[PDB]
Formats: C-alpha cells, structure tokens, sequence
C-alpha cells in the first residue's frame, strides 16, 4: 500500500500537521491555473508518481527533472505539459518509466533548517521510537554511518503516549528554538498521535524543517501503512491505486495469492512464506535463478492453483516450474489433482517439477505420474531444484 | 517475570488445553485435530455461547470461567484479527500461564500494546501471533502444525515459519533422530517468544541434545540468538546447533509473505544473520534440504548417535 504524495499530504494536514499549500492537476491548464490561484511568490511543480527520485528523474518528452520551483505561472503551465501523459523514469523506476497523470502545484517554502525525524515501531524496543536528526535533507543510514551521535531516540511508551517533555528534548535537539521549538514539540506529538491513528508502521519527514518566516514545516514525507490494519483503514486503503504495482502481483493478490516478481526464469509455487523463500534459495543454490515467489498461503483453493498457474505462465520470461507443496492437513492425491485438472485446463506448455510432501505422497505422484503433461516429480526439495535447474539449460 | 513464564513453552501430558474461538471454522477444525491427536482439550470459549458445548466439551463466554471450572493451564486462539490481540489480552488477564495465538493479521499497533501489558507480568507466557504452535511429540499438540509427521526424540526446533519447519521435522525423522520440542515463534514482527526464549529451555533440557534454528530475513532476533549462543553454548558441555536461514534471494524492500519477513534500511539481511550464527558457533546449513544430514552428522561427529 502507497500513498502519492499529494495524497499523504492531505493526509497530515487533515491531522494538523504542517505542510505546504498546494493544488493537484490532471492537465497543464489545470497546473497554470493552479498556479495563478496559488498567489505565492514561488511554486514548485511535481510529478507524482510513487518511486523515489523525481528530482534527478527524466521524462519522455525530453524534460529534465522532475521537480522544479519558479515564480511565473506561466512556466508551470508550461512544465506541466511536458510532464502529464509522459513518463518519467527515475533511478527508483524501471527502465521504461512511469506515466505521470497528475502533478501537484505548491508553494515553495524557503528552507534554514534541515532535520530529520520519523515515528516507527522499532523490533528491538518494543513500543514506538521517535528519530531525529538535525542533519536532514539526508539519507538517514547515511547519518548513521558518518556522524552517530547526531541521532537522537526517544522511546515512546504506547499506554502513556508522548510526554511533552519528549517531544520538547526532540524538539531541542533537533535544533529549533525559541517559539519555534514549542512548534516543532507540537508538529512532533501531532505526527505520532497521526502515526497512531493510521496505523502507520512508519511516518518518515525529511526534510522537518523551519522557514526565515517562522514556521515548522513537514516539507516531504514517507509513510508506510501496516497491511494488517487494513480492516480498520478502509478510506485510506481505498486510496491505494496499484497504478504502479508490477501487473502480475496486482493480478495475484486478486487471489490472495502473495506474489513478490524476481528476475529469473525458474517460476516457483509454494505455501507457506517460510518454505517459499527456500524454495526461491535452494533454486539459485543449484545454478538455477527464481523468478519468482509466489506462496500459496494456506486456503488453497482450485481456483487458486489454477490462478496461481496462470500467473506463472502468462510470464513469457517463464522456463519451467517448481511447485513445492507440504501437505500435513490435506492429502497430496488431492493437491495433486487440482494440479492436473488446472495444468489440462490451462493446457501449461511449459516444464513442471513438483515436490509433494505430507500426506499419500506415493499415490500423489502416482495420480500425477498418470498425466502425459510436461510434469516430473521429484522425491526431496534438493531434487526438485536440480530438476528444475536441469529444467532450463 | 516475563522471562520467568518461559517454563511454559514446555507442554506435555499434563497440559490442560482451552480454544478461544472454538466455535469458529479454524477453531472447531483444529480442536478436532488436537483431540483426536491425544491433546487434552477440556474446554473452549465464545462470546455468547457460555452453557453449550461442542465437540462434547463445555463452552464458555469468559477465559476466566473455562480456566477456572476447567483447570486449564494453556489457552489456543484462532480468534480472527479485528479480536485476536483483546483475546490475547483476555488470556493474559485471567493469567493463563500458556498462550499460543495462530491467528494471522493482529495489526501490529495491537500487538505493541499487547506486549507493553505482557512484559510487565510473569504469569503468562505468548507465543505469537502468526504462528503454527507448539508441540511436544506424542504428549501435547497446540496448534496447526501435523502431529503425525513428528516423532519424539532428541532435537530441540524454533522456528519463524511453518510449512518451513514442517519440512526440517520431516527431514530429522528421514534419518532416525526425533523431536523434543518444536516451538514455532511464527512470523510477525512482534510476538510473546522469541529464539532466545527457546534456547534457553532447550539449554536446559536434558532430553534435547540438538537444536534446529530455523529463521529467515527481517528483524533481529537471530542476531539476538547468536549473541546468546556465544554467550550460553560455549564450554566443555555446549549443544550442537543447526540452522537455516530463509531469504538470501529475497529482495530489498519487500513482505516475503510473512509480515515481519521484509529487509529494510539495510537490516534484515539473510547472510548477516547466518554469519552472525556462525562466529556463535552454530552449524549453518546452506540448503534447506540439508538440516537432517547436517544435524546427524553434528551427532555423528560427537559420537552422539
Ligand atoms: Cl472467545
């Protein structure tokens, strides 16, 4: 799940975080007109598209950059033409780009001060962890590496919630001062209480900065939402376009199929995210190179080994099969049949290895011993992946 | 106090077994696996059923009653996600000294303040969420994991995954070795048991003589069990340890499946925690396939067999 920035930025301000003003647009007229209605003295126009790296990014009209500040209305209107309906490929994209259909139209803010701060839940503490830095405008693991000690924490205790007192030492060592530092304790606990109220696993600012003018500003954020919240998350949920998702997965997950595209050309079918993962590795272990995961989950429906299969196949980049499926509930004659039924109705051309495990495992590559379908089977996962591997050379 | 519970991972005979949730599909189903496995499950509870029963045992509306008229001494749950975590915490409440939570999904926000309440007390012990259970083979069976394809014997299993597991309990039975217990910690971000949890018991008990790690990419907890391998598992009379570590292909940035399976900001790497395991004196196995071979050799090389 992932937000377009000019959606999570609604997001925030609607919970009193400080952001920029700013437009959406669809066409070039709409961005000129979003512009002049801005009535600022600078304007930033960006594309808005989901991976990281717009500024240093090129589109495929010809322009460089994509985001850009000027005063002139004008030349928004004009930038925007060249953005909207193109794509635009970063060092985050794929090769071939990604279409922008928006751009947003905001007040360019002048920055003094760069930090950086975020909200997430930390495995090793237990309970929320506040991150500032007065070094922003960085990568944060890069601060980590060069200067440690101008990392600050704070643990959050999640029953009391954020003292002030928390938020004040952030806000000090951070660097803000004076009225600007009550403001920053202030942007501070509303980030957290809106990190909380969305179920964010993350909610990352950077740069968290301050204007000459006077004010706190969250200039550019990231939040990661938590997919188990879903349930309680529906209108945020419901934002989530999968414009940008790789095809295939959006397809999978329409199965509750969890589907994660690798490079290579061995596709695997497996349940059990554990085993998948295995699967992916004792493949490339053997010379062979995964082009996928793909765990089955648990509910394994025939429609599900049929939609499972038809993923695989569809991928033209697909040489073969590993199927590895461990049984224990269900009988592997079973399993094995809603294999056959949905390779014959699916007509799969392609070479399948399966590894039955569990339960009536004989009679399972037994049942799909009897098939006349490019199926092998294979007695242990070591040989499942050299057959699979053998598979493809 | 919350390290003190951990004496509960240990079930057996005795164990007294309750389902929350135990009306639902995946309660009903399972409770119907434990029983005809030989687990002793006595009761359950439902909200709104307490005076039926099912699968000829009592239903209550309240962990508090079912523990108390029943004498249970460990709870199961398979209450869906929206109410897993306040059943969880319900449990914790009515001091149950052991909880395996199956249930897949709990938001994690939930789990945190789950665990504030659990690490301040010391009657209760959680394994979970998204776990398969726990299983003393041919004593005691709590959760979704296959009884039959275990065998009691020597090798002490934790474990992030299930089917995963399923696979290297297999694997020892292919080569004459057993299980004295296997406790699957499950796949969440944060849950009630970690690895260290498990090792220690496994430390611990004289009928396990060999432990199998089985972890895989995201978080620190096998960095955590390397560091108190180095620290406990060294001297004249340490334990064999083997393990895998799942995920070395997995790419940066993404949920492998399992929810706390993801490598972020650099962490989470499947090699730094195999090499972390390593220098702890921890035999990792490369391939997946190999942790039978590889802990039967370990044994073998002891002149343990
Ligand atoms: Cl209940």
């Amino acid at each position: 799940m992932n937000l377009q920035e000019y959606q999570s930025k609604k997001l925030m301000s609607d919970n009193g975080v400080k952001v920029q003003r700013f437009f959406v647009a669809d066409t070039a007229n709409e961005a000129l007109e979003a512009a002049k209605r801005l009535n600022a003295k600078e304007i930033v126009l960006k594309a808005q598209i989901l991976a990281g790296g717009r500024g240093k990014g090129v589109f495929s009209s010809g322009l460089k950059g994509g985001v850009h500040l000027t005063k002139d209305p004008e030349v928004v209107g004009q930038l925007a033409k060249q953005m909207i309906g193109y794509n635009l490929a970063t060092k985050q994209t794929p090769k071939e780009g990604v279409k922008v259909n928006k751009v947003m139209v905001a007040e360019a803010l002048d920055i003094s001060r760069e930090t950086y701060l975020a909200i997430l839940m930390d495995r090793s503490c237990n309970g929320p962890v506040l991150v500032g830095s007065p070094q922003g405008g960085v990568d944060i693991e890069e601060v980590a590496a060069s200067n440690p000690e101008l990392i600050f924490k704070e643990q959050i205790d999640i029953i009391e919630g954020i003292k002030d007192s928390q938020a004040q030492r952030m806000a000090e060592n951070l660097g803000f001062l004076g009225p600007l530092q009550n403001q920053a304790a202030d942007q501070i606990k509303k980030l957290y209480n809106l990190f909380l109220k969305i179920d964010a696993t993350q909610v990352e600012v950077n740069p968290f900065g301050e204007t000459p003018e006077g004010q706190v500003v969250c200039f550019d954020a990231k939040i990661n939402f938590d997919d188990n919240a879903e349930f309680r998350q529906k209108d945020i949920f419901a934002m989530d376009d999968k414009s940008e998702n790789e095809p295939i997965e959006n397809e999978a997950a329409k199965y509750d199929l969890k589907y994660i595209g690798l490079d290579g050309n061995i596709a695997c079918f497996v349940n059990g995210a554990g085993l998948a993962m295995a699967t992916c590795d004792i493949i490339f272990l053997n010379g062979g190179k995964p082009a996928n995961f793909l765990d089955l989950g648990g509910g394994v429906k025939e429609s599900q080994v049929y939609q499972a299969f038809k993923l695989l196949t569809a991928d033209p980049k697909v040489e073969a099969i590993l199927v590895n499926i461990f049984g224990g509930i269900v009988n592997c004659a079973i399993i094995a049949n809603g294999i056959t039924k949905a390779c014959r109705e699916l007509e799969l051309k392609v070479p399948l290895v399966v590894r039955l495990e569990g339960t009536n495992v004989h009679e399972a590559q037994n049942i799909l011993t009897n098939s006349g379908l490019p199926i092998t089977s294979a007695v242990d996962l070591e040989d499942a992946a050299k057959k699979a591997v053998a598979s493809v050379t | 106090s919350y390290t003190a519970s951990r004496k509960h991972l240990y079930v057996d005979k005795n164990t007294k077994v309750i389902c929350q949730g135990f009306t639902g599909k995946q309660g009903t189903f399972h409770s119907q696996q434990a029983l005809e496995y030989g687990t002793n499950l006595v009761g359950g509870t439902t909200p709104g059923k307490g005076g039926k029963t099912h699968l000829g045992l009592p239903v209550f509306n309240t962990v508090k009653e079912a523990k108390e008229q029943t004498g249970a001494t460990a709870s199961v749950i398979y209450v869906p996600p929206p109410f897993a975590a306040a059943a969880i915490n319900e449990a914790i409440d009515a001091e149950v000294p052991l909880v395996v939570c199956i249930t897949e999904g709990i938001p994690q926000q939930d789990m945190v303040r789950v665990k504030h309440r659990l690490l301040r007390q010391g009657k209760t012990r959680l394994i979970g969420p998204n776990c398969p259970g726990v299983i003393n083979p041919g004593e005691c069976k709590i959760g979704i994991m296959p009884g039959h394809i275990h065998k009691k014997g020597r090798i002490g299993i934790v474990s992030r995954s299930g089917t995963l597991t399923y696979e290297a309990v297999h694997q020892t039975t292919q080569v004459g070795l057993g299980q004295s217990l296997c406790v699957g910690i499950g796949g969440d971000p944060f849950n009630g048991t970690d690895f260290t949890d498990c090792l220690e018991i496994f430390l611990n008990d004289p009928a396990t003589e060999g432990i199998i790690l089985i972890g895989e990419i995201g978080g620190n907890a096998e960095e955590n069990a390397a560091e108190f391998l180095k620290q406990h598992n060294s001297g004249p009379k340490s334990k064999p340890v083997v393990s895998f570590i799942a995920g070395l292909t997995a790419p940066p940035g993404r949920r492998m499946g399992h929810a706390g399976a993801i490598i972020a900001g650099g962490k989470g790497g499947a090699k730094e925690k195999i090499t972390a395991l390593q220098s702890a004196g921890v035999v990792v196995s490369m391939s997946p396939a190999q942790l039978g071979t590889t802990i039967y050799k370990e044994f073998e090389k002891r002149k343990m067999l």
